[PDB]
């Protein structure tokens, strides 16, 4: 049950990450770091806010911020080295 | 669009429905003063269906100032409401309403006729490829349509533009 | 509601057990837990001889309310038991023979 | 269901031929965990208050 | 006097095959629960709750999505939009 | 013959070779589907992959 | 040849008594033949290549070289070639997955299975509306008979569903096809984008075509037949139905609808997006409260088809490529899951209720590994073709309509929920008390599942390997002025 | 010292099959690339 909780919450983060990937590909035409960082400063700020909100929701799930954190304390069901 | 006279047409429909219910009652009697006692309310069935359909149809047509299948959809909804009130159950009432409305809306969409409108039909219409620069009629086909017609019908955006992109973005 | 019966016995012994488990769960310090246990003992001792039905029923109800007021979010449970963290961990397999399901294929 | 009674399937705390509620899948062991300490409404009050 | 031909010899339909040992211990309660859930459509009735879920999911939700999808058609263009520029076309 | 072979092999856990019913189940077992599949279907998928890679 | 080969078939039947070896051999030959065709297929051309015509009046029983073409047309381009390769890959596995569990009228069963496979394969070759429709309906009698005779307990209702729902949609498809026939007097797919019908007529024809697509894909709200038909079908029926017959719908959109009714499609696209978002969200949620294994696997396919549709009507090259790749990956993965639930577990225990199953890892670790791999593949793990398809489809959908596509990105989560909720209970816990120990997955079952897994992995790590066949197609259907 | 379960050969049938196929495919790829470099077109083309 703890494993299911963790995988599902991180899949929530991943759904928002996929939303972010779609918008990045549409807006910049690519996923490479070099191009995105080369042409970031010229992009409309609403689009950047959309991208960054999606990616931040993903990282929030991953980094167990208070929105998506319950799995963090269920994960100690696994072995201590894990 | 000039109006239907809702009051008059509904009155004639009341008369027709009453007569039809009378005929159905006489038949019902013959097949089974008791004719109306053992009628099963068929006179009321006919009268109510007639008044509901005609009144709602004319009402809707006058209010929307249009003549199309939607008026028949409303009228079928009213007729189904009348016929499903006889069940005395809310689910059945709703089902009669929506389904009779849908069936009559389909009927009105196809032309509100059981036989065909011969002059509008494909067999009696200009068909095939059109000539030099003629306007497209319903059954005719071309090899290329005018871009202004596309922009007006479909609407601007979503890749629909007045000018092809490559032409518009050409440098000089 | 008997003043002294086997069912009364079982009920009050269970409640007294409970009270003690609650006290252990609530108090981290051992010495302090000891004084809480002895106070709980004295409090049960005092009301031991109640006889009339109304007063005994009221006292039992009130003590149930007290225990419910002082229930702990997470009781201490050893690892190998239902609430425990070892529970069902590496459950040894049931030793079994394979039943076949198909004449041609294992 | 207290876990010290014996059951035919101890992990699911079910005995054989026990009748199943129509909404059983919401009440078995695999169902989302329920917590008894605070009432649901009360826990909502605390969460929103914090 | 009307009887099938005596010429016909009828035997049993046997399906053959190897009767495997029965590897599942059927639980009657589970089977009844499964049958009830499987044929729930035969017993469905329109009530206040059931009608409420019907009118939500088959009517209200489609209407919401339709309003969104027809209101927003062609509204956005994002490819390479820069600062100060409108991401909206209308 | 099929029936006798497989019924014995299933209700004895013994193979009908070697001639009285030995237990030597390690090897000498070939199912009938394996020749066709392994020697035609698998090469065909390998060929498809090669062709796609080189048509790319 | 045909006379001699018929003699060979007859003799093999008389001596061996079970046709199934001959059918397996035949299907493998067909696969090899299609691969030879792929070798000789020119990819630097957007023209149909291996053309032939049947039932022409000058030569009713042969091929036609006449200057008047009144027969049925067949031929392939890259788009048809992709699905044909998928079909010939899947057919022998469909034969093999029932190699031992059919012990009665087995010859008839294998005949029906191979006939259905051949019908679908030929359907992909069709080049005009009438032959497409003919081969599109020809499966329904075979599916009806197969499901009725070789199905599980509730198979009669299943057979009636699979016939009736598909007929219901197909007849409205027939209305649209009849309108096209009488308006254009042509039916071919070769030059049907050259005819520009009036917008109103396009809007009317589109309705019949899309009603057929709703029933066959399926899409919400007329999807309720599929879970039944799947659960009571025998394994071959379920594998074929999930892996090919649904992709027939997507191929139908691309081939019949988009080139002819472009402007009407542009008008109707938001309605399509409403229906696809409905099917994704609502069927994914409804999957949570199912108690049958095969029913849950069936419900998964509908959601993946919803994502496919969102991709294919996106009016972008990426969306179409994603829809195709997702179709192929689904044709790899879903037959594998159906193999598990309806051929391994069902043939060992003859039950499909979820409550009975638990903790299968202890006795059958290999089956548990297969379940884990296939489930993470089904929910769209990268380096699997399913992920590429869902990602590209979602890109196209987000471009076509940012709000609707953004909301559709919830499919990743929803798919994870139902699939992992299933596999959690199946793999772990203490071994069930209701069932006893049985054999682990055998060599045949492992062979089939390995084929499907390696196929999906190969196209998941390098989805580009399909591009040589599809780079014309990704431009042949998008409508930008 | 931990206990010792029975011996098992390193190279199983599946090891042989999968390793042989994969290595043969890589060798075939390299052979085609080299045969391209010399003949000016790959042996498969
Ligand atoms: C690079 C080139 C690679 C290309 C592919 C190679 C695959 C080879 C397969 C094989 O060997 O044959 C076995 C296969 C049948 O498998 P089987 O072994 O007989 O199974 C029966 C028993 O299970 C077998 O007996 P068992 O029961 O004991 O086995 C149990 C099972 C275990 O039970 C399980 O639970 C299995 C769990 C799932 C495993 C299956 C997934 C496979 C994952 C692959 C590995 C992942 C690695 C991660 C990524 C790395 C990328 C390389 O074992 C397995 O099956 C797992 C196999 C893993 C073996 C790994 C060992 C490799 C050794 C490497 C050594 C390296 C040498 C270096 C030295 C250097 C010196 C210079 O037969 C075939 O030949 C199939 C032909 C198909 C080939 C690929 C398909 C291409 C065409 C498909 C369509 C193309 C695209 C779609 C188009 C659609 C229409 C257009
Ligand atoms: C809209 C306004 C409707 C307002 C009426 C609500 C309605 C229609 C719902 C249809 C939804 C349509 C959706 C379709 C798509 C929409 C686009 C559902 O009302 C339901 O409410 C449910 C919950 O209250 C009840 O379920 C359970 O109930 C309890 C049992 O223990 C539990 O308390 C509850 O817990 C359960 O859950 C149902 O029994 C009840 O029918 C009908 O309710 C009422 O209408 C009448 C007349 O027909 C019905 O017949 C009446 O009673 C009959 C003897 O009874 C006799 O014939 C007669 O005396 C009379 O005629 C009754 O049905 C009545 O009740
Ligand atoms: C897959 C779902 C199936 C369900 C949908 C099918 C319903 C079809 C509706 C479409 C359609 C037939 C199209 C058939 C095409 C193939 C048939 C498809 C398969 C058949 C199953 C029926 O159109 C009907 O629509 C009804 C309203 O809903 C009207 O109802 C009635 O309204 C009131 C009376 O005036 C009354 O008050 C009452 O009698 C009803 O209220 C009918 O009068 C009307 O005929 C339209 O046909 C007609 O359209 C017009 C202009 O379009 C065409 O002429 C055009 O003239 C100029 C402008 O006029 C244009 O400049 C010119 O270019 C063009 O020449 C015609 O040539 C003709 O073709
Ligand atoms: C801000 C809002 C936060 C949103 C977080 C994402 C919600 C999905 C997470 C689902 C989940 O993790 O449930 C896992 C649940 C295990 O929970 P539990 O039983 O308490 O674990 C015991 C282990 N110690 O195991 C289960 O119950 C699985 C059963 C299905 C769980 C999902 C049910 C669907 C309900 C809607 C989910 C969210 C929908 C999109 C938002
Ligand atoms: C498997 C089984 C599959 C079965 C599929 C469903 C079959 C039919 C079920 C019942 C549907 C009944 C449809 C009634 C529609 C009511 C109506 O009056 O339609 C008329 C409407 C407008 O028509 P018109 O007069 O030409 O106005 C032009 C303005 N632009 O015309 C329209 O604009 C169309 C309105 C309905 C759109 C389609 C509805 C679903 C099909
Ligand atoms: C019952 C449902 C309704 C039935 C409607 C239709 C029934 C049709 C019956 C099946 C017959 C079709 C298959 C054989 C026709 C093709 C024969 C042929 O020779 O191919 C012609 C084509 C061009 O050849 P050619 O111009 O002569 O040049 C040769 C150069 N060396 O050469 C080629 O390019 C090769 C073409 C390969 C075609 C692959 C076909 C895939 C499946 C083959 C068998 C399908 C049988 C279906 C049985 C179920 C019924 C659908
Ligand atoms: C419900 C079920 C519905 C079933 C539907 C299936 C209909 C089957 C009709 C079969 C006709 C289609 C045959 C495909 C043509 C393949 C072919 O070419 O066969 C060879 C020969 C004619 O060949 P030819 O015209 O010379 O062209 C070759 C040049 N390289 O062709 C011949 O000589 C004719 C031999 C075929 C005879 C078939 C007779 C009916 C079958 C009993
Ligand atoms: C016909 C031409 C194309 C056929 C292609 C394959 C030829 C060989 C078929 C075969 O292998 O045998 C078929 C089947 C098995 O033979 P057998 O073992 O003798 O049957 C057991 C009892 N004797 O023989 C039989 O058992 C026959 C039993 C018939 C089953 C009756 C119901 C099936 C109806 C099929 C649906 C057809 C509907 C047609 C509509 C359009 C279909 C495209």
């Amino acid at each position: 049950k703890s494993a299911l909780s963790a995988v599902l919450m991180n899949r929530f983060g991943d759904a928002f990450f996929v939303l972010g990937l779609c918008v990045i590909a549409y807006v910049f035409g690519t996923l490479n770091y070099s191009t995105i960082f080369a042409t970031a400063y010229l992009i409309n700020t609403d689009l950047l806010v959309l991208i960054m909100l999606a990616l931040f929701i993903a990282a929030m799930a991953k980094s167990a911020q208070f929105g998506l954190h319950n799995w963090l304390t269920l994960a100690m069901e696994g072995p201590t080295p894990v | 669009f000039h109006p239907y006279n809702t009051l008059g047409l509904a009155t004639q429909s009341a008369m027709v429905g009453l007569g039809a219910g009378v005929v159905a009652a006489a038949a019902r009697n013959s097949l089974a003063l008791t004719t109306f006692s053992k009628s099963g309310g068929v006179v009321t069935i006919f009268t109510g269906a007639s008044i509901a359909y005609v009144f709602t149809y004319c009402s809707a047509a006058n209010l929307r100032e249009r003549k199309d299948g939607w008026n028949h959809m409303w009228a079928g909804a009213a007729t189904g409401a009348v016929l499903g009130a006889r069940t005395k159950l809310v689910p059945a009432f709703i089902g009669w309403t929506v389904l009779c409305g849908a069936a009559c809306g389909l009927f009105g969409w196809t032309g509100a006729r059981f036989n065909a409108d011969r002059k509008a039909s494909l067999e009696q219409s200009p068909k095939g490829f059109v000539q030099e620069d003629a306007h497209q009629t319903f059954w005719e086909v071309v090899h290329r349509r005018p871009l202004s017609l596309t922009v007006e019908q479909l609407g601007e955006g979503r890749g629909i533009n007045a000018v092809p992109i490559a032409t518009a973005t050409e440098a000089p | 509601p008997v003043p002294f019966s086997a069912a009364n016995k079982k009920l009050v012994t269970s409640m007294y057990r409970q009270s003690l488990k609650l006290a252990r769960n609530w108090i981290s310090n051992r010495q302090l837990f000891r004084q809480k246990a002895v106070e709980i003992r004295h409090k049960f001792d005092q009301n031991a001889q109640i006889s009339n039905p109304r007063l005994l029923a009221r006292t039992l109800d009130e003590t149930r309310a007290h225990l419910y007021e002082f229930r702990h979010p997470d009781p201490i449970v050893p690892p190998s038991f239902p609430g425990g963290t070892k529970y069902e961990r590496n459950v040894p397999p049931r030793m079994e023979k394979i039943m076949q399901h198909n004449l041609y294929e294992p | 269901k207290n876990p010290y009674k014996k059951y035919d399937d101890q992990q699911d705390r079910r005995n054989l031929e026990e009748p199943l509620s129509v909404n059983d899948d919401l009440y078995d062991m695999w169902s989302p965990d329920r917590f008894t300490h605070f009432k649901n409404q009360d826990a909502l009050k605390y969460f929103i208050g914090f | 006097e009307l009887k099938p031909s005596s010429a016909i010899q009828r035997g049993p339909l046997n399906k053959g095959g190897w009767d495997a040992p029965h590897a599942l211990h059927n639980d009657g309660a589970i089977d009844r629960y499964a049958h009830w859930r499987t044929f729930y459509q035969e017993r469905f009735k329109y009530t206040r709750a059931t009608g409420k879920s019907t009118l939500i999911f088959l009517v209200a939700f489609p209407a919401l999505i339709g309003y969104v999808a027809y209101q927003s058609e062609g509204l956005f263009e994002f490819a390479g939009k820069r600062r100060g520029e409108s991401v909206t076309t209308r | 013959l099929k029936d006798y072979y497989y019924n014995g092999r299933r209700i004895l856990d013994k193979i009908p070779v070697k001639v009285t019913w030995e237990i030597k189940r390690e090897g000498a077992e070939k199912e009938d589907w394996v020749n066709q599949m392994y020697f035609l279907y698998a090469p065909s998928l390998i060929l498809l992959l090669i062709v796609m890679v080189y048509k790319s | 040849i045909l006379l001699s080969s018929l003699y060979l078939f007859n003799r093999i039947l008389a001596w061996q008594g079970n046709v199934k070896h001959f059918y397996l051999f035949a299907s493998n030959l067909l696969l090899l033949f299609i691969v030879v065709l792929y070798i000789n297929f020119n990819t630097f051309s957007n023209s149909f290549q291996f053309n032939f015509e049947l039932f022409n009046s000058l030569n009713p029983f042969g091929l036609s070289n006449s200057d008047i073409s009144n027969g049925l047309l067949f031929g392939i381009d890259g788009l048809s070639l992709t699905f044909i390769l998928l079909t010939v890959l899947l057919i022998p596995l469909t034969l093999l997955g029932n190699w031992y569990n059919i012990n009665f009228n087995s010859n008839l069963y294998y005949t029906l299975v191979l006939a259905i496979g051949l019908v679908i394969l030929l359907n992909f070759w069709a080049l005009d509306y009438i032959s497409f429709y003919i081969l599109f309906e020809a499966t329904l009698p075979l599916l009806f008979i197969l499901i009725h005779i070789y199905g599980s307990s509730d198979s009669e209702r299943a057979s009636f569903y699979v016939l009736m729902f598909t007929l219901s949609g197909s007849l409205f498809m027939l209305l649209s096809i009849v309108v096209i026939s009488i308006v254009l007097n042509t039916t071919n797919f070769i030059n049907h984008n050259l005819f520009v019908l009036s917008l109103d007529l396009q809007t009317i024809i589109w309705l019949g075509l899309f009603i057929a697509i709703m029933v066959k894909t399926p899409l919400f709200p007329i999807h309720v037949w599929l879970p039944v038909v799947h659960s009571e079908s025998p394994l071959a029926g379920s594998m074929i139905l999930a892996g090919l017959i649904l992709k027939l719908a997507l191929y139908a959109i691309l081939r019949l609808l988009l080139p002819l009714l472009c402007e009407a499609q542009i008008l109707y696209t938001p309605m399509i997006y409403i229906i696809s978002l409905l099917t994704i969200i609502l069927t994914s949620l409804a999957t949570l409260r199912q108690i049958d294994l095969k029913v849950i696997i069936a419900y998964s396919s509908i959601s993946h088809m919803g994502i496919a549709i969102l991709g294919v009507c996106s009016n972008t090259s990426l969306g179409i490529y994603g829809s195709i790749v997702l179709g192929v990956a689904h044709g790899f993965v879903s037959p594998a899951l159906f193999l598990i639930v309806g051929g391994i577990l069902y043939d060992r225990y003859h039950i499909r209720i979820v409550n009975y199953y638990k903790g299968l890892t202890t006795y059958m670790p290999q089956l548990a590994t297969y379940i884990i791999i296939l489930s993470f593949a089904n929910i769209g793990t990268p380096l699997t073709g399913n992920f590429t398809g869902e990602f590209l489809s979602l890109q196209g959908g987000f471009i076509r309509n940012p709000i609707i596509g953004g909301i559709s990105c919830i499919s990743v989560l929803l798919a994870a929920i139902y699939q992992l909720k299933l596999t959690n209970k199946l793999t772990g816990g203490i071994s069930s008390i209701y069932m006893h120990r049985t054999n682990d997955v055998t060599i045949r079952e492992k062979f089939i599942m390995n084929i499907l897994i390696i196929s999906t992995l190969i196209i998941g790590i390098c989805p580009q390997i399909m591009y040589n066949l599809l780079y014309w197609t990704v431009n042949n259907y998008i409508y930008i002025i | 010292g931990p206990e010792l379960t029975p011996a098992v050969p390193f190279f199983q049938p599946y090891v042989l099959k999968w390793a042989g196929v994969s290595l043969g495919l890589v060798a075939f790829y390299q052979f085609n690339s080299s045969y391209e470099a010399k003949n000016g077109h790959t042996w498969v083309e």
